[PDB]
């Protein structure tokens, strides 16, 4: 009876860390959308600022806005914190106890993301411009998904995790 | 006036959700209150 | 035939603990107006 | 945007039926619930 | 907040369940003890 | 199907892959009182007969 | 796990020493009849045979 | 610093207190079968 | 008995305890 009475607890605290983990998921999601909205519109500006037809202070405008929204990138990801650890400004794991037991967790792979890890520092469409404009910007976006979907599975995983430890404990 | 009226002006879902939350609040605190007035009642038959 | 576990609200808990996250991805996509809104729901659907 | 709304904007004409299924479903939960947790008062009976 | 809910708060289900184990708990032992408390009265009933 | 292109290939298969690597792990570290019943191809008995 | 801060873990800590003083606590100052119990390695003789 | 695996190390020190209380639940069995021998013993002598 | 006790450790809340000792925002 201790040993079962143990194990019960247990799995129920791993159970609520396992939502903890959830939420942590679920917030940096929200960030990299953010990230990825305003990636799209620096992305239609260089569209447009592709163009010859705008004059010469058509494309100062356009730069200016472009670089207004790297400095919002760069701070969303700089600012971005989930209870006092930030998401996206450092390269470590984040590993979650969801077995109830020693050693085996759930990891979550944090990357640091800012305008010098997406590349395309010092865009400067105005000037000198940068060489292919429109691929580095696909390529930042692709980071952007890859990261996206890399932690859209983790939530799907410990959402079976919780239900699994439901099941486990109602059992025991 | 829009700078204004984002201060006095309340957000009528937020309010009426607190105002759900308080009345099942009460009704379930006044319910386990009326449950609690019978816990002392077993006194009487343990005299018997 | 024991008092210490009910061993049916459990099982009924659980029940409706499986059935919540239907309703709630279901109200959330009437409001969202989107088939996927976060990656949870379809992360290979988001890049495309 | 054909393509893409054929890819995104999920039909409302199944998610409104989802969404009321799943009513269903935690409404007769609940009813169970209740009626579930009411099975272990008979062992008073066996006191008294 | 969800996070916050998740920890703060409580699923009234499961606190139904227990006000109702505990108040079972509680009569069942009060109708025991009714008894247990007398039976040194077959001393008594001795003489 | 053939209509998407290769990123979404590789993101489908991040999925594919998560779900794999949970199914092991779910396997692996189910236990009960102390023994796996996913990680062995052994038999328990229960006495049953007095 | 890895979500919670350090201030987190210093809370954690802080009951756990609590916890641990208290076992120390009732491990050394329980007796009965004047004599304690878990804090002596030796071991009881009770006659019983007569 | 931190304890390598603390839940191994507490599951242990469960252990040991297990094993200490049934170690001593026999003991009080078998001095109740005593003391039941003992009363079947004076009342036949 | 004597000896057997536990204590109860306490602190001395105030605003000076806590800091700033009047905290202002207003310069």
């Amino acid at each position: 009876a201790n040993r079962f009475t143990s194990n019960i607890k247990g799995l129920t605290q791993a159970a609520r860390n396992a939502n903890d983990g959830i939420s942590v998921a679920q917030t940096t999601e929200g960030a990299l959308s953010e990230i990825n909205n305003n990636l799209q519109r620096i992305r239609e500006l260089t569209v447009q600022a592709s163009t010859g037809t705008n004059s010469d202070s058509d494309l100062d405008s356009i730069q200016d806005e472009i670089k207004s929204r790297l400095d919002e990138i760069d701070r969303v990801s700089g600012q971005t914190q989930f209870n006092g650890v930030n998401v996206l400004a450092k390269d470590g794991s984040m590993k979650i106890q969801v077995g109830a037991n020693d050693g085996q967790t759930i990891t979550i792979d944090l990357k640091k993301i800012d305008s010098d890890t997406l590349g395309l520092n010092g865009f400067n469409v105005n000037g000198e411009s940068t060489s292919d404009p429109l691929a580095a910007l696909d390529d930042a976006i692709s980071q952007i998904d890859k990261f996206r979907s890399s932690l859209g599975a983790v939530q799907n995983r410990l959402d079976s995790a919780v239900t699994n430890l439901n099941n486990t404990t109602t059992n025991l | 006036s829009e700078a204004q009226s984002r201060i006095q002006d309340a957000d009528y879902a937020t309010e009426v959700s607190n105002m759900s939350k308080a009345q099942i609040i009460q009704q379930a605190g006044n319910s386990v209150l009326a449950k609690a007035n019978q816990v002392p009642q077993q006194v009487l038959s343990l005299l018997q | 035939q024991v008092i210490n576990t009910n061993s049916l609200s459990l099982i009924t808990q659980n029940n409706i603990n499986k059935n919540q996250s239907a309703l709630s991805s279901s109200i959330e996509r009437l409001s969202s107006g989107l088939r996927i809104n976060s990656a949870k729901d379809d992360a290979a659907g988001q890049a495309i």
